[PDB]
């Protein structure tokens, strides 16, 4: 079908980042590659929060990233190398605040191939090339120089491709001033090939192989080459010339060698070791991460242990070799993928799992706890220094960036009381784990509401010299509430403007003194309890209010208008001239005058006689009315404001009429917005002035760049809108309704409980109808495993005296997974614990505990099918696991009875199987899908009562979804395979199979013969069966109905509606941490609308990785009736020329495209 | 034909080796989970390995499909 | 825009290439190749794979214009349909024991290859470990 | 439209630009054709340095403009093949 | 208003592509919900 997929929540797993000087002033960027789209920041250190400043979406998959910096250029250029053949240089422009490409050289196929040149990426450190090299057999350099007008001129490229020589990491060495030079950690693969016996690939070792680029002889010449006894899994480049020597340092499993060009001391430093630590040592630890940090004289370097934990070492080059580097441990930091030490007192860590870590570093690096190790101290090469895991003292965390990445399960209903469904996805790795509910309201992450029924909610503040809102008095008939501006919104009564009587407002138009308009009339009252009140024109009270900041004009019934002026002693004095309007003026707004006149230039007032008048506030065109704006109906508001200015006069109906304010009466042009009268006045959103009209629907008219539109917008039901401000967002949208506000940022706020374990699937009672989640970490020690290996640490470290107590303190308080990591270790072992979530809050109400080699897979939590009504749930369990390679013992499925209503986790009994029961569901008995084997058995208390097992599946069945009569398994070579459900005739006979091989790992039946998979390569595949299509016959395949790419692995997906009405789409949740809805288009000129703007796209905006869009959406199997969102998305953010341009193609306007855009995205 | 085309990554002939096609195979799968960042993520998180540790790994797993040769 | 006539002159295509003739083979291969490569991202892989039903067992003919004419039809198809299918055609005949039947299909699968070097991982197929080495990469079976 | 012979450079592109005479303006460098010209033709080395400076790269006229791919060759990707410029062998 | 042949003050076109005056268009869209033209789903549209 034609499905218009949009990406709701972006993936926020930084796969890599750089960090320099990009955003071309002394602010420092870090960019950082989030899977499809990459996010360059620029954060305040001052603050220490972590801001991102721009994200561009470049649609292809980065292999390399990096940057580079010119010759006294003060911007940092950046060089992407994606999955496309064209490398990309491109230099940020903070006016566009977007990336702009510089050059983009085309070097070969596209796709991640083997001889493709771009898996590895690096710069010259005196900006004179770039060298693009593949995993295997092929590397070029360019030369970038200056051109006349400073611009990046490259050139073509020099091949240094030889025979069977794969690379491990490469970095352009420092030469200075000279010709540049690169670095490459060499393997042969010839001999390992050629050799049957397997005696040269042990023979064969990892060699640094140094090139110089002769430049001048224009030439690419391998100058050195070293062997290496350790094989290099890293590689990193000390800062040469005035920071410390040219060389490199190659790291290994508790190796560190540094070597420079030439004859120089190979200081094989070993790691240093964490203070008795929980760890097996069999595990090598490794610098996984490495940031070389340069300062204006010295250098130093940050590396990541085994245990995670952040270690500065110094630089003691002392100018001949290098002699000692004082790897001591700087700081306790959590699993980072990568680490980046900026200047400036910041230090990004981009986390694998969890959230990333955004440290200010304050001190110089020397405030660490821990011990030293030095490559100049010897040592008996059995231990280094341990390092004890210190707390943040060097670099203290001021910004921790939440990721999901990576997921592992998600459910969204709405179970839960708020203004938008929750979404609770439960994921993280090893102990860093967390079930993360999220749920919006417009983005009202912040709930605040006015005390009592407040008539009006005005910021009377205590001077205008004071930015925030001092008092904002929410005032009813009865009595007022006064609540400050701090997202503390609470009764007070701390505004001092003594509001017993019913204030229509309270605004601070004056420099201390603010007015407010009250059936006693306007008052004057300052920020201490003193309040000069001058009566409004009349005996009738005043109920039009035009605020300005000198003049207000209070018009009462009749239409007689009052003007207090702003005195010298800073009171108000009322106007000797009135006047009376056609008739009474209900509500009111003062335009904003500028600073030279000392009055209002038009004040506005709309009566109910179907017109507004607007009057200038001077005394020398006082109470004669200027400009007339005919309203269509009789008119419930009026709001005049700038965009010169005009005033708007709002009627009971959906009609309001804006006419130009000034001295002549303009043209009045009426607009439509919900049965409500208007209520409008002056706000600011988006950094434009609006007048939020009161109605059913959110509607405000915006006048920005002089035109006033009118949209609807998505926050809640309401009755009333106006503007807001406080400590949460700078400027909103606050929607009143009954006793409530909705916020509209003009997201969803996401709360994370932890688990005890990596989660693997989360399951639903019926009973309880509470989420009985699954958490497996496996490939790592368990809980009761970790407390066992403390105890026999602590039994073989108590014989020694301080080794005692250094292994009860570690026993007894290990490194924590908070702070230090936690020490797990070992492959067959795995950290199980089933946890029961309520509805109400996501804490464990119970917890089961499971065998220490055992993870727990299957989670399915429901009746049991040989007992009664009794919510049995049987979850299956694999012990002793390894990954890699296949090393498995057997499933035990374990039935539990689910005691306390499904409150607690209470285990009947269980029953163990040499095959892999990890799927489990209700079948009619219920479909237990051991290894290939699926059994209709029926879920008993004991063990279950298998009937019939059929095995003639390829390899497994990872996910079995069933509607009756038929069961739908994903193998690891057909996506979906078929099956007739006859569990009344006791036989099973496969109805469907498929011709697509796909590994899927999810299922999402849209139909009875529809089977939805996500394909081990991030591809999205729904098949349908064919019609007329036998029951019990075989050997039938089903088409693919739709199939698209992605761009990440796809995890789960949901037929369900992810939002609250609208369109009942499908949810898949992808491992990287992407969710996306896939809106099926029920319309076929709309489909062809935005098929056509989508070509036209895709001509006019070319992404930003080279790689074609269709290309980039088809890149596993070919793309069939799938359209991507993110170009419709980027179609809304492109140039004004290029928007009139795609209007121009499209036969239509731009606001028109952006309206059906949104229209689309209201769809959901 | 080419020589370039015959000398290509994953190329092969008439007489070319069903155990040479299965390393080429092998390499080139080892190869695309190295470079793809949601396959090295999908392999890496599932385990309790990190990244650049499971990068290591399939290094070392590259050098290894030509570990046994007939 | 073809594709409101692709389903037109599919059975015109299907009856050309039945013919007994050479040029109508090789002309209709060129209907294949460019029908291919104008409409490929848009659905209508079904009648190109039927088109593909008749070109693939015209891969024999020793004539240099059809075979040209044969080999563009084959990388348009492989473009249109992906290279899955090619692969799948392909599987059965790179281990022929005729030699020249053998090297026809080595140098469609090269061609596929050089095309499709990064997308032919995912379509692989599946075969288990055996006993020179170990095949079933345990990478692909992990579940996070 | 296309001889079995002449195989062309197989060389890494680089910055030069390529160049068509009026005898054989329009054309496709690599399939012959006049539909869509989409990318420019890039040919690497030599080809351009020296006497052959803006000279065709089909049969050997002086060029007056600029050669391009079609659609359906970079459909494919084959505008990086390398350099298309006839080196009669 | 076309209809009644009477005078036009600030004149719009409605959803239909009708133009009329903005205080005709009003009670067009408050009296019907669709235009008098064709019989258009115009909804009431009282905008410029
Ligand atoms: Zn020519
Ligand atoms: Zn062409
Ligand atoms: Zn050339």
């Amino acid at each position: 079908m034609f499905l218009y997929n949009l990406t709701l929540q972006r993936a926020t797993g930084i796969s890599f980042a750089i960090h320099g000087n990009f955003s071309g002033t002394k602010q420092q960027e870090i960019v950082v590659s989030r899977g499809k789209i990459l996010e360059l920041l620029r954060p305040d250190p001052n603050t220490g929060k972590v801001h991102t400043l721009l994200t561009v979406e470049v649609f292809g998959v980065i292999r390399s990233l990096m940057a580079f910096r010119l010759t006294g250029g003060t911007k940092d250029y950046i060089v992407v190398g994606s999955d496309s053949g064209r490398i990309v240089i491109l230099e940020y422009q903070p006016s566009k605040n977007m990336f702009e490409k510089i050059h983009q050289e085309t070097f070969g196929k596209s796709g991640c191939r083997r001889i493709v040149p771009g898996q590895f990426l690096a710069v010259d450190p005196k900006g004179r090339a770039v060298m693009i090299s593949a995993i295997e057999k092929q590397k070029l350099v360019y030369i970038l120089n200056r051109d006349a007008a400073a611009r990046l001129t490259i050139s073509s490229p020099l091949e240094a491709h030889k025979a069977n020589t794969l690379v491990y990491h490469v970095v352009g060495v420092d030469v200075g001033f000279e010709n540049p030079m690169f670095a490459c950690l060499e393997m042969d693969y010839e001999e390992a090939d050629n050799d049957p016996t397997g005696e040269a690939a042990a023979n064969t070792q990892q060699t640094l192989t140094f090139y110089e680029l002769d430049l001048g002889l224009n030439h690419v010449v391998r100058k050195y080459s070293e062997p290496l006894e350790e094989h290099g899994n890293f590689l990193i480049t000390v800062p040469g010339g005035s920071d410390g020597p040219s060389g490199v340092l190659i790291c290994s499993e508790n190796y560190i060698t540094y070597k420079n060009f030439g004859d120089q001391p190979d200081i094989r430093c070993p790691i240093p070791r964490r203070r008795n630590d929980l760890d097996d040592p069999e595990r090598g630890m490794i610098f996984v991460c490495s940031a070389t940090h340069k300062t204006k004289s010295m250098f130093f370097f940050l590396a990541q242990t085994e245990q995670g934990d952040i270690f500065k070492i110094t630089l003691e080059t002392d100018e001949d070799m290098v002699t000692e580097i004082r790897l001591k441990y700087f700081d306790t930091v959590p699993v980072a993928a990568a680490m980046c030490v900026l200047k400036t007192g910041f230090l990004f860590v981009a986390s694998e799992f969890g959230n990333h870590y955004l440290y200010q570093i304050a001190h110089l690096g020397d405030d660490d706890e821990e011990p030293e190790f030095s490559s100049a101290m010897p040592l008996e090469e059995g231990d280094t220094f341990f390092f004890q895991p210190r707390p943040l003292k060097n670099l203290v965390l001021v910004d921790e960036l939440d990721s999901l990445s990576p997921i592992l399960f998600c459910q969204i209903a709405d179970l839960a009381n708020e203004d938008t469904p929750q979404l609770y996805v439960a994921c993280g790795r090893g102990p860093r784990s967390s079930l993360r509910v999220l749920r919006h309201g417009v983005s009202e992450m912040a709930v605040s509401e006015l005390p009592g029924n407040p008539n009006a909610v005005w910021t009377v503040r205590r001077h205008i010299e004071d930015e925030f809102d001092a008092y904002i008095i929410v005032s009813f008939v009865n009595a007022t509430l006064v609540l400050s501006i701090g997202e503390t919104v609470e009764e007070v009564t701390d505004s001092g403007f003594l509001g017993t009587t019913p204030t229509l407002s309270c605004s601070l138009l004056g420099d201390d003194a603010l007015v407010q308009v009250y059936p006693d009339g306007i008052r004057h009252i300052r920020a201490d309890k003193r309040v000069n009140e001058w009566k409004t024109p009349g005996k009738k009270t005043i109920v039009k209010c035009a605020v300005n900041q000198r003049q207000v004009v209070i018009a009462l019934t009749g239409g007689e208008l009052v003007y207090f002026e702003m005195d010298p002693s800073g009171q108000l004095n009322e106007y000797t001239e009135r006047k009376e309007m056609s008739a009474d003026v209900v509500c009111m707004s003062l335009a904003n005058v500028p600073p030279g006149e000392q009055r209002s230039r038009f004040l506005a007032v709309g009566l109910v006689d179907n017109t507004v008048r607007i009057i200038s506030l001077d005394p020398s065109d006082c109470l004669q009315p200027l400009s007339m704006q005919a309203l269509p109906a009789q008119p419930e508001s009026l709001c005049i404001v700038e965009m010169f200015l005009y005033l708007n006069i709002g009627l009971q109906n959906g009609v309001l009429l804006r006419t130009v304010l000034d001295p002549v009466t303009g043209d009045l042009s009426d607009t439509r917005t919900g049965s409500r009268p208007v209520k409008l006045f002056r706000v600011r959103m988006q950094g434009q002035e609006a007048v939020l009209a009161m109605s059913s629907r959110s509607w405000l008219s915006y006048s920005y760049q002089s035109r006033f539109h009118l949209t609807p917008l998505s926050y809640e039901t309401l009755e009333f809108a106006s503007g807001f401000a406080s400590e949460q967002c700078p400027e909103g949208i606050v929607a009143i309704s009954t006793n409530t506000l909705r916020i509209l940022a003009l997201v969803f706020n996401q709360v994370a409980f932890p688990l005890q374990y990596t989660p693997r699937k989360f399951v639903i009672h019926p009973e309880s109808n509470n989420l009985i989640i699954i958490e497996t970490d496996h490939n790592a020690y368990t809980e009761a495993t970790k407390a066992q290996r403390k105890q026999q640490m602590a039994e073989e470290m108590v014989e020694a005296e301080l080794a005692a107590e250094m292994a009860a303190a570690f026993l007894n308080e290990n490194l924590p997974e908070s702070i230090f990591g936690a020490p797990k270790a070992g492959n067959g072992q795995w950290a199980s614990v089933i946890r029961v979530m309520n509805p109400i809050q996501g804490n464990t109400l119970d917890l089961v505990q499971l065998e220490q080699n055992e993870a727990a897979f299957s989670v399915a939590v429901c009746r049991f099918s040989n007992t009664g009504e009794d919510w049995y749930v049987l979850v299956g369990v694999a012990k002793d696991l390894i990954l890699n390679p296949r090393s498995v013992a057997g499933g035990f499925v374990y039935t539990y009875k689910l005691v306390n209503n499904g409150e607690k986790l209470e285990f009947l009994h269980k029953t163990p199987v040499e095959e892999v029961p990890a799927a489990i569901a209700p079948f009619q008995r219920v479909l237990i899908g051991v290894g290939k084997l699926l059994r209709v058995y029926d879920l008993g208390k004991k063990k279950l009562l298998r009937k019939c097992e059929n095995k003639h599946i390829a390899n497994y069945i990872s996910g079995i979804q069933t509607i009756g009569h038929r069961v739908i398994v994903s193998d690891v070579q057909e996506s979906f395979i078929w099956v007739r459900y006859k569990r009344n005739e006791n036989q099973l006979i496969i109805f469907a199979d498929d011709t697509y091989p796909r590994w899927v790992t999810t299922a999402s039946l849209l139909d009875y013969d529809t089977v939805a998979g996500a394909d081990k390569f991030g591809n999205i595949c729904v098949v349908r069966l064919p019609p007329n299509t036998n029951d019990e016959v075989d050997s039938q395949k089903a088409e693919v109905i739709m199939n698209y790419h992605v761009g990440e692995t796809v995890l789960s997906l949901q037929k369900t509606t992810l939002i609250p009405g609208g369109s009942e789409s499908l949810v898949y949740t992808t491992l990287s941490g992407g969710i996306g809805i896939l809106v099926p288009f029920t319309s076929h000129e709309d489909h062809d609308f935005f098929q056509h703007v989508e070509m036209h796209l895709r001509s006019e905006h070319p992404p930003l990785c080279g790689r074609d869009h269709l290309s980039f959406r088809s890149y596993y199997f070919p793309v069939k009736n799938v359209i991507d969102g993110d170009l419709c998305e980027q179609f809304n953010s492109m140039e004004p020329n290029k928007q009139k341009n795609v209007s121009e193609e499209l036969d239509r306007t731009p606001p028109e495209v952006s309206k059906k855009l949104e229209d689309i995205r209201t769809r959901y | 034909l080419e020589h370039l085309q015959s000398k290509y990554i994953g190329t092969g002939h008439a007489d070319t080796t069903k155990w040479e096609w299965l390393v080429n195979q092998h390499r080139d799968s080892y190869c695309s989970y190295m470079g793809h960042f949601d396959l090295l993520n999908y392999f890496a998180i599932a385990e309790n390995e990190s990244k650049a540790r499971v990068r290591f790994n399939l290094m070392e797993k590259m050098l290894q499909p030509c570990g046994p040769p007939a | 825009m073809g594709k409101d006539y692709i389903y037109a002159v599919t059975p015109l295509l299907e009856d050309a290439l039945m013919d007994r003739d050479l040029v109508h083979r090789q002309t209709a291969s060129a209907v294949v190749q460019h029908m291919s490569l104008g409409v490929y991202g848009f659905g209508c892989e079904d009648s190109l794979n039927h088109l593909l039903n008749y070109v693939w067992p015209n891969v024999f003919e020793t004539s240099p214009h059809v075979i040209q004419a044969v080999m563009g039809a084959l990388e348009g198809l492989r473009v249109a349909i992906g290279p899955c299918r090619m692969l799948q055609y392909c599987l059965q005949g790179l281990f022929h024991p005729a030699r020249k039947v053998r090297d026809v299909y080595w140098k469609i699968y090269n061609s596929i290859y050089i095309g499709s070097q990064d997308a032919l991982i995912a379509h692989y197929p599946r075969i288990y470990n055996d006993d020179k080495n170990t095949y079933i990469r345990y990478e692909l079976d992990y579940i996070l | 439209k296309h001889h079995p012979d002449l195989i062309f450079c197989r060389k890494q592109a680089g910055v030069a630009i390529g160049r068509l005479c009026e005898k054989c303006d329009g054309k496709c460098v690599i399939c012959d054709s006049y539909v869509r010209p989409c990318t420019l033709v890039r040919i690497c080395d030599e080809c351009n340095y020296g006497s052959y400076q803006g000279r065709c790269v089909i049969c050997g006229g002086p060029g007056v403009s600029d050669a391009y791919y079609c659609k359906e060759c970079t459909i494919q990707e084959k505008d990086r093949d390398g350099c298309p410029k006839i080196v009669n062998l | 208003c076309f209809i009644c042949r009477q005078s036009f003050q600030n004149p719009v076109v409605t959803k239909c592509r009708h133009y009329f005056c903005e205080s005709c268009a009003l009670q067009h869209f408050r009296t019907t919900p669709r235009c008098y033209v064709c019989d258009q789903q115009t909804n009431g549209v009282f905008n410029p």
